[PDB]
């Protein structure tokens, strides 16, 4: 309800508490180069070299 | 040669996982465990404990 001589002033107030969730880190992982590809095989390791 | 008879034998193999019926002339050693070794079970090879 806009007018050029009218204003609205709040009388009361409410105190609200809100929640915000933010990821910070993820799991750390490691991979074995040889045991994933040529697991326990001298021939396959030689070929992978 | 070319008009002379030839005797032809063709063998079809089937590995599967059922008990083996035809095997090679390889000799069997004694079994050891709790040790990283190379094994050969009915033609299936590998490395492990
Ligand atoms: C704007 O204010 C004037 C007085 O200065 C008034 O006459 C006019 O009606 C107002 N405008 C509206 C849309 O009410
Ligand atoms: C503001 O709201 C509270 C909660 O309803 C009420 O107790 C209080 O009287 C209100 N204040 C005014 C000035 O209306």
């Amino acid at each position: 309800a806009y007018s050029n001589n009218s204003i609205a002033i709040p009388t009361n107030f409410t105190i609200s508490v809100t929640t915000e969730i933010l990821p910070v880190s993820m799991t750390k992982t490691s991979v074995d180069c040889t045991m994933y590809i040529c697991g326990d095989s001298t021939e396959c390791s030689n070929l992978l070299l | 040669v070319g008009y002379q008879p030839y005797r032809v034998v063709v063998l079809s193999f089937e590995l599967l996982n059922a008990p083996a019926t035809v095997c090679g002339p390889k000799k069997s050693t004694n079994l050891i465990k709790n040790k990283c070794v190379n094994f050969n079970f009915n033609g299936l090879t590998g490395t492990g404990v």
